[PDB]
C-alpha cells in the first residue's frame, strides 16, 4: 500500500556454506611409454611418424603450472603469518570451530578436519604433487582467519590495525546499514547466535554429502579420464593383437609395420583426446578459481556490498576453510527478521516547512510519529536533529502534520 | 583357483602368473620407471644443475634426498627457509645459494612471522 | 532424425515467466529487502527515493520531482518496446546461438 | 580549470536495455544410429573400434544438466512466488508494459 | 571424427554460454535484486533499477 512499511524488529546472524573448486590432479603422460613401452622399432616410427609427443607434453606441463598458480592465487593473498592471542577471547564470540586446534598434529581445525575425511597406472602416466602442501594451505587458512579476527580488513589495505572483536562487528553493522548501538546492546544474543550457526556448520556438512559434491565430482572426472586412457591402451583399431611384444615376437619387421601403425593411430588419437578434455576442464577449474580468489579479496579481506556474493542477506564477514583440491567460505550474513507494519509518510509539515528524515523512515503507531533507521526498528522523537527541511508544504505528495521538537 | 593361470587386474594388465613348472603363484610388478627434471639456474650464472626423478625410491636410481616428489641428486637439504625460487614438489624449492655457492633444497617459507597484540 | 535427438528444458517457458514476475513483483513492492530476508512492503516512492539517496541525490529531489520522474521513466519504458521491434539487430546473441 | 566546476541542474531517468544468453539447445546423438544404424556387422567392427561412444554420451549428457543448471541459477534466485496487488498503482510510475 | 569434432565444438560453446549464464546470474543478484555501485555494471549511467 502506498501508506505502509514494514521494518524488522529483530535480526538472526547466519553461516552459509560455499563449496568451490580450486585444483586439480596434475598428471603427466609419456608419450613414447605410452605408445609404445620399450619397443624400441614403435619407437623409431612414431618419430617417423610426427612431433605430437611435445606438443601433448607442453598442454599436460601447461596444465600442471596453471594447478600451481590457482592455488596460489586463491590462498596467498596475505604476505604476513598471523598467529591469534593465546588467550581466545572476542566478546564471547567462539572460533574453536574455525581455528586450527592445536591437539591434532595436521593443526587443522574441526571443520576442516571434516571436509578432509569426507572428500578423500603405470603405463607412463604420473602424478606430480602440489607444491602447496595440505599443511600450508592450511597455514594460509590460519592467516587469513587470525588477521580477520584480529585486525579486520586492515591487513588486506596494508598494515594490520588491531581491533577488538566488538568493535569490528559494529563498523560492520555500520557497513550494512544499522547504528553501532544495536551490537552494543546485542552483544550476547549475536554472539551466542553466531556460535550456534558455526555449531549447526559442521552438523550441516556431515549430514549432506551433496555439498561437497564439486570437490569428488572432480577427482571422479579426473580418475574417469585416467582409467579410459587406460582402457584404450587395451583396444585393437584393427591390429590382430593388442601388446607390442606379441606383434614383434610372431611378424616380421616390415609386416609388423601396418598393425604397429594402426596401434600407434589409435593410441595417438586416444591420448590427445585426453588432453584435450584436459584443457578444458583445466579452463573450467580456472574459472572457479578465480571466483575463489575474488571471493577472498571481497568476502574475507573486506565487507562487501554485492549482493548474494558472499552468501545470502546482508553480508557480515567470511570465513576460509581449506578442503581438498578447493576452499569452502562460511558466509556471516545479517538477516532481518520479526517485521512489523506501520504507517508511513514521505515528510512532515511542521511550521508551514516539509522535514525529511536525513537517515531513517517516518514511522507511526497510529497516534504518534518517530524516525527510525531504515533495517531495524529503534523509533525516536522526531527532532531538527535528526531533520532536513528543504523544501515547502504543498509540493510534497503524502505529506502528514505533526510536530518537529527543537 | 586350480583351473586358472593369469590374473589381471581393472586395467585389463596381466598382474599374476602361475608358474608353469612349479606351481605357484607369482606377482608380476613393473620395475621402476619415472620422469627425468633437470633444477638449474641460468647458463649464464652457472651451469651446474639437479636431477630429480619423479616418484622413484631414491635407492633405485648433499648428494642424494628423498622428497615425496621424488628423488633429487645434486642439492644439497639446508633447514633454513627462504621463499621459492623454482618449484620442485610438495612444499620443497631449489634455488642457487652462495650462503659454498651451489644448488640447495629446502621447505618454502609462507611468509615473515607477525603476532598482533590483540 | 538420424540418431540425433533434442531434450526439452526442465523448465517451460511458462515457469521461467513465472520466476520474471515473481521477481518484477519483489522488485515493485519490497524493494531489494526480498533479496536479502523476508520481503518488507514499501511504497514504491520512498523506494526511489532511497535508490536516490544511494546514488547521492537527497529524496527531497525525487519527492519534489516525482511526477517529472514518473513521467521520464514511463517514456523510456514506453520507446524500449519500439527500440526492440524496429531493430531485429538487437536480439542478434540469442538468435546467434540458435 | 583550477577554480571552475559543472553542476548538473535536472536530470533523465534512462532505460536501457541488456540482452544475455543463458542456455542453449540440449541434443542428444545416438553413436551407432548415427554411425551405421541398423547394419549389425557395422555395430560389432564399431564395438572394436573401442569406447568413444561412451565418452560422447558422457560429455552430451554433461552439457545437457549444465544447461538446466544454468537457467536455474540465473532464473531461481527467489524462493517465493511473489504477486502484485491487484491495484496497479505505483506512484505513477506505469509497470504495464512489464 | 565427424561426431568426435562435433561434441569438441558443443563442449567449447557450452563453455561459453556458462560464462554468459554466470554473467546474468550475477546481474540478476546485483542489479535486480539490489541497487549496484559498480559502474557500467549494470547499463550506463548512476544505476537505480
Ligand atoms: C493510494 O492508493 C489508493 C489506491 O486505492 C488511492 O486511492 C490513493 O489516492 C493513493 N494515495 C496517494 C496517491 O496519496
Ligand atoms: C530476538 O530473537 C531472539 C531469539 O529469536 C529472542 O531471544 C529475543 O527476545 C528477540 N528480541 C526481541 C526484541 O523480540
Ligand atoms: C566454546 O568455547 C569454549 C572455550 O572457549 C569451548 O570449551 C567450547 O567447546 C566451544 N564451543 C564449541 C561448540 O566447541
Ligand atoms: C501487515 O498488514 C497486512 C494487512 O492486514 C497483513 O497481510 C500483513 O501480514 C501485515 N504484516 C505484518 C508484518 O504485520
Ligand atoms: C505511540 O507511542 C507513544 C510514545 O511512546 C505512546 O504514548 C502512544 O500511546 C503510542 N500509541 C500506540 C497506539 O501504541
Ligand atoms: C497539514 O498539511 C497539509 C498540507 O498537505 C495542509 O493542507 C493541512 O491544512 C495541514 N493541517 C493543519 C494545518 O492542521
Ligand atoms: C617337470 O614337471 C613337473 C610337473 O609336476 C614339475 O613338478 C617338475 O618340477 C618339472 N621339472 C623341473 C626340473 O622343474
Ligand atoms: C621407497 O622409498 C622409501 C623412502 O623413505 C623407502 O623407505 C622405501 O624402502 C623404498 N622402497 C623400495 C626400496 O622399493
Ligand atoms: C634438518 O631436518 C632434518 C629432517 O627433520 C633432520 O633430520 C636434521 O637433523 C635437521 N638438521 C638440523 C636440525 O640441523
Ligand atoms: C591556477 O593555476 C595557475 C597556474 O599558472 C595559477 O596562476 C592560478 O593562480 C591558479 N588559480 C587558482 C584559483 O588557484
Ligand atoms: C528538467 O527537464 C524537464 C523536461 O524538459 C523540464 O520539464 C523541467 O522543467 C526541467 N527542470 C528544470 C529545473 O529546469
Ligand atoms: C499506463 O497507465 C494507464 C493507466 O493505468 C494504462 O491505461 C496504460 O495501459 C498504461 N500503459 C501504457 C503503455 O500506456
Amino acid at each position: 500500500s502506498n501508506n505502509s512499511i514494514a521494518i524488522p524488529t529483530n535480526f538472526t546472524i547466519s553461516v552459509t556454506t560455499e563449496i568451490l573448486p580450486v585444483s586439480m590432479t596434475k598428471t603427466s603422460v609419456d608419450c613414447t611409454m605410452y605408445i609404445c613401452g620399450d619397443s624400441t622399432e614403435c619407437s623409431n616410427l612414431l618419430l617417423q611418424y610426427g612431433s605430437f609427443c611435445t606438443q601433448l607434453k607442453r598442454a599436460l606441463t601447461g596444465i600442471a603450472v596453471e594447478q600451481d598458480k590457482n592455488t596460489q592465487e586463491v590462498f596467498a593473498q596475505v604476505k604476513q603469518i598471523y598467529k591469534t592471542p593465546p588467550i581466545k577471547y572476542f566478546g564471547g564470540f567462539n572460533f574453536s570451530q574455525i581455528l586450527p586446534d592445536p591437539s591434532k598434529p595436521s593443526k587443522r581445525s574441526p571443520i576442516e578436519d571434516l571436509l578432509f575425511n569426507k572428500v578423500t597406472k603405470f603405463n607412463g602416466l604420473t602424478v606430480l604433487p602440489p607444491l602447496l602442501t595440505d599443511e600450508m594451505i592450511a597455514q594460509y587458512t590460519s592467516a587469513l582467519l587470525a588477521g580477520t579476527i584480529t585486525s579486520g580488513w586492515t591487513f588486506g589495505a596494508g598494515p594490520a590495525l588491531q581491533i577488538p572483536f566488538p568493535m569490528q562487528m559494529a563498523y560492520r553493522f555500520n557497513g550494512i546499514g544499522v547504528t553501532q548501538n544495536v551490537l552494543y546492546e546485542n552483544q550476547k544474543l549475536i554472539a551466542n547466535q553466531f556460535n550456534s550457526a558455526i555449531g549447526k556448520i559442521q552438523d550441516s556438512l556431515s549430514s549432506t554429502p551433496s555439498a561437497l559434491g564439486k570437490l569428488q565430482d572432480v577427482v571422479n572426472h579426473n580418475a574417469q579420464a585416467l582409467n579410459t586412457l587406460v582402457k584404450q591402451l587395451s583396444s585393437k583399431f584393427g591390429a590382430i593383437s593388442s601388446v607390442l611384444n606379441d606383434i614383434l615376437s610372431r611378424l616380421d619387421p616390415p609386416e609388423a609395420e601396418v598393425q604397429i601403425d594402426r596401434l600407434i593411430t589409435g593410441r595417438l588419437q586416444s591420448l590427445q583426446t585426453y588432453v584435450t578434455q584436459q584443457l578444458i576442464r583445466a579452463a573450467e577449474i580456472r574459472a572457479s578459481a578465480n571466483l575463489a580468489a575474488t571471493k577472498m579479496s571481497e568476502c574475507v579481506l573486506g565487507q562487501s556490498k554485492r549482493v548474494d556474493f558472499c552468501g545470502k542477506g546482508y553480508h557480515l564477514m567470511s570465513f576460509p576453510q581449506s578442503a581438498p583440491h578447493g576452499v569452502v567460505f562460511l558466509h556471516v550474513t545479517y538477516v532481518p527478521a520479526q517485521e512489523k507494519n506501520f504507517t508511513t509518510a514521505p515528510a512532515i509539515c511542521h511550521d508551514g516547512k516539509a522535514h525529511f528524515p536525513r537517515e531513517g523512515v517516518f514511522v507511526s503507531n497510529g497516534t504518534h510519529w518517530f524516525v527510525t533507521q531504515r533495517n531495524f526498528y529503534e523509533p525516536q522523537i522526531i527532532t531538527t536533529d535528526n531533520t532536513f527541511v528543504s523544501g515547502n508544504c504543498d509540493v510534497v505528495i503524502g505529506i502528514v502534520n505533526n510536530t518537529v521538537y527543537d | 583357483l586350480p583351473f586358472q593361470q593369469f590374473g589381471r587386474d581393472i586395467a585389463d594388465t596381466t598382474d599374476a602368473v602361475r608358474d608353469p613348472q612349479t606351481l605357484e603363484i607369482l606377482d608380476i610388478t613393473p620395475c621402476s620407471f619415472g620422469g627425468v627434471s633437470v633444477i638449474t639456474p641460468g647458463t649464464n650464472t652457472s651451469n651446474q644443475v639437479a636431477v630429480l626423478y619423479q616418484g622413484v625410491n631414491c635407492t633405485e636410481v648433499s648428494n642424494v634426498f628423498q622428497t615425496r616428489a621424488g628423488c633429487l641428486i645434486g642439492a644439497e637439504y639446508v633447514n633454513n627457509s627462504y621463499e621459492c625460487d623454482i618449484p620442485i614438489g610438495a612444499g620443497i624449492c631449489a634455488s642457487y645459494q652462495t650462503q659454498s655457492q651451489s644448488i640447495i633444497a629446502y621447505t618454502m617459507s609462507l611468509g615473515a612471522e607477525n603476532s598482533v597484540a590483540y
